[PDB]
RNA sequence: UCGACCGAGUGGCUUGCUACCUCGAUGUCGGUUCCCUCCAUCCUGCCCGUGCAGAAGCGGGCAAGGGUGAGGUUGUUCGCCUAUUAAAGGAGGUCGUGAGCUGGGUUUAGACCGUCGUGAGACAGGUCGGCUGCUAUCUACUGGGUGUGUAAUGGUGUCUGACAAGAACGACCGUAUAGUACGAGAGGAACUACGGUUGGUGGCCACUGGUGUACCGGUUGUUCGAGAGAGCACGUGCCGGGUAGCCACGCCACACGGGGUAAGAGCUGAACGCAUCUAAGCUCGAAACCCACUUGGAAAAGAGACACCGCCGAGGUCCCGCGUACAAGACGCGGUCGAUAGACUCGGGGUGUGCGCGUCGAGGUAACGAGACGUUAAGCCCACGAGCACUAACAGACCAAAGC
RNA sequence: GGGGUUAUGACCCUCUUAAGGUAGCGUAGUACCUUGCCGCAUCAGUAGCGGCUUGCAUGAAUGGAUUAACCAGAGCUUCACUGUCCCAACGUUGGGCCCGGUGAACUGUACAUUCCAGUGCGGAGUCUGGAGACACCCAGGGGGAAGCGAAGACCCUAU
RNA sequence: GGCGAAAGCCAAGGCCUGUCGGGAGCAACCAACGUUAGGGAAUUCGGCAAGUUAGUCCCGUACCUUCGGAAGAAGGGAUGC
């Protein structure tokens, strides 16, 4: 089990848990989570999110 | 005109209606191939997570690598076989001929059973010896219980009481064996009957539903388009034909749902272990942490939290036991969120 | 066919519009049928990534136009879940035209491909830039 | 393989004939939904023949277990057409199914066109519009209770299995076999062993997904003087996130094998010294039958078995705290020798950084000032878990093993 | 209608019965054959539109053709949208369910626990043969009582 | 408030008499609704029902036409404090 960073909030996603967005130019996402999925998709950025590990 | 198509929910299940026991009670008993033995154990339901396993599989591709595995946590303390019961053959079928109890037994027994003060164990045993020589015995079957005093979780510290064939072995040997057991007080565990990557078949009784209307009891279609809006949303077309001028029990109609016996095949034991190791942060919802014997199970099973279930060894197996699979991971990440 | 190695939820339907992630002229294309594919009553016919469809050309070059050819699933907007438990899932919903031999009809493939599909069609995988 | 003429039939799905039933009314066509069936079999299983090399077929036999799907025109049935498919069979059930739905067509009252008529009007010709009542007495079934019988001694717990239900499984693709057997070549199998898909089935909720008028935040209008904190805006104002649970779009599991047969392939074998698969006997052989497996099942009137407890007392009901249960009833657990529920605290979760104060802040003499940063992973909140007898499970009440 | 003689068509006739369909429009809300034929459009279009058109049975105030604007008018196509559908789930409010109070109606020859077959005025809970069936009660969705409701509007008959 | 005798909210004034209540996370089923991943009319006689769009300002606006219209055509941008 090689555990990953949420390339989005930056905690440890739990193995066996969460999704691999693939985007249009062939780069990749892993969320753990559908709130950091949403929060993306809300166009805004992890960084300025004071509850997220990456901006902490 | 009118293409065909399967019928709604299958009619092997039925009556469906409220199972008169909550234990469950097995049908069926596998072989006697092995060695003398108990054929079957229980324990109570605490939920689910997963697990990171090691592919056992010769003939998948995937041999050697890793995959996530969905797990029931069951806890699977040791049982009481309490007594030994001889069947004895006659032209009406398998008749109870007597029973040997022990003299010891677990405090909270007598919550459930009125228990022997006074029993003669080897005027019983003598009874069925007499009978095998008379080759009358048919069947050999242990009257085990559980303990859930040891399951801080469950409520209850009544016992659940189910008997439990005995197979394997000649006839005496395995006479000899159950006797064995049961003089000791008949303290048994998982580990005994149970080897980890062996198929089980897991039996229970499963999540009531109450009263369901036929859409969800039967799987029939809503009504649709038009048809929705007219006053009929989750009624079905029609209870039957003209003739025959009656309604069929075969039409699928609102009744008890859940809350029936459920014997599902081939569940594969992932891991027998003990202590803390499966319980998950903040404790299972609905149940509590595990801390204790305990039995994993792949995938799914009958039943809601707390709910006792059995488990016997696989009747039809489909595969080759592939023992002791390797595990890497148990998720212990918290159930809510 | 051989086995993804992965489970798929079919994303597309008979009558859906995706597109044509290649340089045969095609651009969207209509799911008409599914290879090997048998329903149920009322079911629409279903299908998802790895799936071999038979597909009409709705927009592109007017040669390409009105066709009807073959092709095979490459990306999906609804999520399949691989092996370790995780999930994928695309930005768009994407099939290549492929020939009677699965040989892609085009010489160059647009965007990422899933990496199921070299499970199954390897003629398509050879010809993707990328593959996730 | 196709098969004329003529001859003999079977069915009761079309059409016609008859006028026996109903005119104090048995609601139409088509569709839909839901159930059962038939076989003259479209696929699947097992076979036979071939103008059977193989592959792909064609024709036939047994066989109704399962399957037989999605769309474009049309009210259509029918039929035509498209792409899929193992195949996309055909019938019966008041041309099954309006106290179930629909109401596009036929066939009311309005109107137009064509044709016919002096005309009112007509057509079986076309066309636009044109309504769908009822609180279930009986019976039938799906599920749930209360009683009685079994029983001139009750109870607790565990079983038995007469019978009953199931399709609990059906089917396809791919790999190895093998570019092999076969074949000049082109082409191109199988037994078996594997992997997956589809349809059906039963269950489950760690994962993904939906909900989530629990909850948290943002924000518009208005009212409570401002602030703070709130009400209303349809049963959340709107927007963003979403715990538990419930769910499917998610996940788990769902057969070997044996027995007896059909068609068929044979053995031994007469009648008929030979021959003969059949007459007696026997070996095999279908997805079909039986068993296996799952579900129900002591009211099985031969109304069952076992062990213990009890007949002044076993046990049960009521009561009280609850919920693995639940429309009433039922069911299950706990009741101080106790973690059953609540409080509290912690854990585990949701939201996303509270009020207030301090600093900054485009500017403005000033007043004033939207907003930024800090204090502050803050504040607020939880359907879950643990610790914990602090509160409440108290007090109790009752039935209970009949007579000569 | 029937006959003589350079797209639509032309002219002369005959017969009935006065004339013999001009300009147009045309498979029409008029076309039986009919899903006419060709084309557009669609994977596929008895639809729709355009062209053709011998029109079963078009046509000039029985007004013909055509037409901008208008329309809760009839048919068709596209983009957008979406629980109409695939295929259903969860939730909200009022009922439904239990309790106190109030409290009708429809309907009723009798009997009635039926089921499979048969028979019978040929469409039976009640006849016949079998099968099944211990009584009572709650909830349900409406298979049957050719269910309830209306002396059939259709059709014929009535001096 | 805003264009408004519009909506929504609130005074004055009126009312709790559009007059039966109590209980069960309150099941099936029904009325009237909200949300629903992926697909997007495949549904159906027919998009029936529902949904989409929306106020104001700037840009810009086709065929056709009885020159009046067509037109808010279409399409694009802006919007608070
Ligand atoms: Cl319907
Ligand atoms: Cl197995
Ligand atoms: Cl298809
Ligand atoms: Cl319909
Ligand atoms: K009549
Ligand atoms: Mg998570
Ligand atoms: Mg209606
Ligand atoms: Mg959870
Ligand atoms: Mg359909
Ligand atoms: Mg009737
Ligand atoms: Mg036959
Ligand atoms: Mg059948
Ligand atoms: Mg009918
Ligand atoms: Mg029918
Ligand atoms: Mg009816
Ligand atoms: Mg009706
Ligand atoms: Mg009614
Ligand atoms: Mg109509
Ligand atoms: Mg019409
Ligand atoms: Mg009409
Ligand atoms: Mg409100
Ligand atoms: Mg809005
Ligand atoms: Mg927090
Ligand atoms: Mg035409
Ligand atoms: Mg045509
Ligand atoms: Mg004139
Ligand atoms: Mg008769
Ligand atoms: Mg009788
Ligand atoms: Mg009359
Ligand atoms: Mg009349
Ligand atoms: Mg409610
Ligand atoms: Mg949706
Ligand atoms: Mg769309
Ligand atoms: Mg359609
Ligand atoms: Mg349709
Ligand atoms: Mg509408
Ligand atoms: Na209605
Ligand atoms: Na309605
Ligand atoms: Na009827
Ligand atoms: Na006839
Ligand atoms: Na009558
Ligand atoms: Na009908
Ligand atoms: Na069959
Ligand atoms: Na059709
Ligand atoms: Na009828
Ligand atoms: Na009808
Ligand atoms: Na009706
Ligand atoms: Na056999
Ligand atoms: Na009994
Ligand atoms: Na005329
Ligand atoms: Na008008
Ligand atoms: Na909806
Ligand atoms: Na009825
Ligand atoms: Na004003």
């Amino acid at each position: 089990p090689r555990t990953r960073e949420c390339d989005y909030c930056g905690t440890d996603i739990e193995p066996g848990t969460g999704t691999m967005f693939v985007h249009k130019d062939g780069a990749t996402t892993h969320f753990c989570s559908s709130k950091c999925e949403n929060n993306a998709d809300l166009g805004r950025e992890a960084r300025n999110l004071e509850w997220t590990d990456t901006a902490r | 005109p009118q293409p065909s198509r399967p019928r709604k929910g299958s009619l092997g299940f039925g009556p469906r209606k409220r199972s008169t026991s909550e234990t469950p009670r097995f049908n069926s008993w596998p072989s006697d191939d092995g060695q003398p033995g108990v054929q079957g154990f229980a324990g109570y339901k605490a939920g689910m997570t997963h697990v990171v396993l090691v592919n056992d599989e010769p003939n998948s591709p995937r041999e050697g690598m890793e995959e996530t595995v969905p797990v029931t946590v069951i806890e699977t303390p040791p049982m009481r076989a309490v007594a030994l019961r001889a069947y004895e053959d006659t032209p009406y079928g398998q008749r109870p001929l007597t029973e040997v109890w022990t003299d010891e037994f677990h405090s909270e027994l007598d919550r459930t059973l009125d228990v022997p003060e006074d029993h003669d164990p080897d005027a019983a045993e003598e009874q069925i010896r007499d009978a095998h020589e008379a080759g009358d015995l048919g069947d050999l079957r242990l009257i085990t219980h559980t303990v859930p005093d040891a399951v801080p979780s469950v409520p209850k510290k009544k016992p659940d009481v189910m008997e439990t064939r005995v197979g394997g072995g000649s006839v005496s040997d395995r006479l000899d064996h159950a006797l064995d057991i049961v003089e000791d007080g008949g303290e048994h565990a998982m580990n005994d009957i149970f080897r980890a990557g062996e198929y089980a078949d897991v039996a229970g009784v499963t999540k009531g539903k109450g009263t369901q209307g036929p859409v969800k009891r039967w799987g029939v279609q809503k009504r649709k388009g038009k048809h929705a809006r007219q006053g009929w949303r989750r009624r079905i077309g029609n209870l039957g034909p003209w003739n025959p001028s009656r309604v069929r029990s075969t039409v699928p109609q609102q009744g008890q749902t859940g809350y029936h016996q459920r014997t599902e095949l081939n569940k594969r034991l992932i891991d027998i272990g003990e202590g803390d190791e499966p319980t998950v942060d903040g404790g299972f919802v609905n149940y509590g942490e595990v801390d204790g014997p305990y039995t994993l199970v792949k995938g799914s099973v009958p039943g809601p939290d707390k709910r006792l279930v059995r488990f016997r060894p696989a009747v039809r197996p489909n595969d080759q036991p592939r023992l002791d699979p390797e595990v890497r991971y148990v998720s212990n990440e918290s159930n809510q969120g | 066919m051989e086995a993804l190695g992965a489970d798929v939820t079919q994303g597309l339907e008979k009558g859906s519009l995706i597109t044509c992630a290649d340089n045969t002229g095609a651009r969207e294309l209509k799911v008409i049928s599914v290879h090997g594919y048998s329903g149920t009553k009322n079911r629409h016919p279903k299908a998802g990534l790895g799936d071999k469809i038979t597909v009409s050309v709705t927009k592109g070059t007017p040669e390409m136009r009105r066709q009807v050819l073959e092709a095979v699933v490459v990306r999906q907007r609804k999520p399949i879940r691989r092996p370790d438990g995780t999930r994928v899932k695309f930005e768009d919903n994407a099939a290549v035209i492929v020939d009677e031999n699965e040989d892609p009809r085009g010489t160059e493939l647009k965007g990422p491909i899933a990496r199921e599909v070299a499970q199954r069609f390897g003629s398509v995988a050879s010809a993707a830039t990328m593959i996730v």
